[PDB]
């Protein structure tokens, strides 16, 4: 999901 | 933590200059209008809009305490609620029209070339005109917006402690404003039961998006998705 | 005389205003199906909004406004009306919901009307978050009439009503004991909670007048009347 | 016409 990874950095 | 530590001055300081920057729509007032190129332009408005908001949420105190999960869990759920606060904040100081971009000023019979999202435009105007009687302020609407950035999907105790600190935030900000002690629960009142009809809006909005719905681009089509 | 009314008289005028608790149809058959789970749900729901009628009617300030105001938020709030008074009784029966002191519903049997589970489970814990904030019944009453004025608002007359019922509920939490600073966050944690019980009526409307949820009973005109003010539009 | 004006007149 390009919300978790985006979240994640 | 340090979100339970910070002071109420703190608090809204973090939040002020934690702010998204109001983003451009690209808008030519040659061009038509019509129901496929205004949906365009709002679409790719709140795309690059939500990229902004991931990384504003992350300056919220206490938002990043929590799990990567509950993050995602609470932007999916929350999304078009912040854009919505956002819109109407915009918009107080243009009564009778809807300001998504400095450049893309539209009134509500404009909002009728998309069918079916005329009446969510005479609620985004209703509660902008609202915000605009209430005499809304800039650190008050930056309290809200994170108030439901961790209301929106809490449905655990350190966010509700979190919201207990924006409640004292919002209370001091009224006090300071020489607001008596009945004026201040009144207009704490009164913010909140806004965010039902914000709450409401997102919902009725969202059922439309998900739709029949020209392209949406790959992230608001997961974070429409998470409500279908 | 709305406004004119005190604190103590606001909280009494609405507790003697409530409607009663209604039963279900009787003969049990623990609703496996969703024919049979949706029959009973459709016509308690259907008993309770001729109750809710005349409940509002006795609410300090409704009867002030226009038939045409009086509509409009009745056609706004009723499945939000429905479902605080649902978790209001479902307190006491924790990972339960008593739609009728003859119809206790767990969320087993949530499943057995295709999406209905996850409505369930947002009141389910509704209900719990209640039951931790040990919501009192002269808060509750505060909190349903709040989400009828509320509702549909979006004038000065309703907003004034609106401030007199917040004054009613920060009233309540000063003779409880609690200090300044636990009445606004007390305040504030009751009507964030308002914003989630939009948000399951709104999911739930959305199931309720879908083409699908609207053949598998025979629902009544009134019903259909109070659904079909939310199917403008889709 | 509908049904709520009717049981809200009574
Ligand atoms: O709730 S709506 O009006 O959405 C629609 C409702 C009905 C129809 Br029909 C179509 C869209 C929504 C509010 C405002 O205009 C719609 C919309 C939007 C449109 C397309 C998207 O991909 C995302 C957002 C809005 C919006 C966009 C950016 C903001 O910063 C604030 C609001
Ligand atoms: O929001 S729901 O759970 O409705 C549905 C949601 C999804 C599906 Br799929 C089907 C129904 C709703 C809440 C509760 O259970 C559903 C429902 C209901 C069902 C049918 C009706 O004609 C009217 C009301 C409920 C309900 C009924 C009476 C109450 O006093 C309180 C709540």
């Amino acid at each position: 999901k390009i919300l978790h990874r985006l979240l994640q950095d | 933590s340090l979100a339970l530590s910070l002071t109420a001055d703190q608090m809204v300081s973090a939040l002020l200059d934690a702010e998204p920057p109001i983003l451009y729509s690209e808008y030519d007032p040659t061009r038509p209008f019509s129901e496929a190129s205004m949906m365009g332009l709002l679409t790719n408005l709140a795309d690059r809009e939500l990229v902004h908001m991931i990384n504003w949420a992350k300056r919220v105190p206490g938002f990043v305490d929590l799990t990567l999960h509950d993050q995602v869990h609470l932007l999916e759920c929350a999304w078009l609620e912040i854009l919505m606060i956002g819109l109407v904040w915009r918009s107080m100081e243009h009564p009778g029209k809807l300001l998504f971009a400095p450049n893309l000023l539209l009134d509500r019979n404009q909002g009728k070339c998309v069918e079916g999202m005329v009446e969510i435009f005479d609620m985004l105007l209703a509660t902008s005109s609202r915000f605009r009687m209430m005499n809304l302020q800039g650190e008050e609407f930056v309290c809200l917006k994170s108030i439901i950035l961790l209301n929106s999907g809490v449905y655990k105790d350190h966010i509700h402690r979190v919201l207990d600190k924006i409640t004292d935030t919002l209370i001091h900000l009224m006090a300071k404003a020489g607001l008596t002690l009945q004026q201040q629960h009144q207009r704490l009142a009164q913010l909140l039961l806004i965010l039902s009809h914000i709450r409401h809006m997102s919902n009725k909005g969202m059922e439309h998006l998900y739709s029949m719905k020209v392209p949406l681009s790959d992230l608001l089509l997961e974070m429409l998705d998470a409500h279908r």
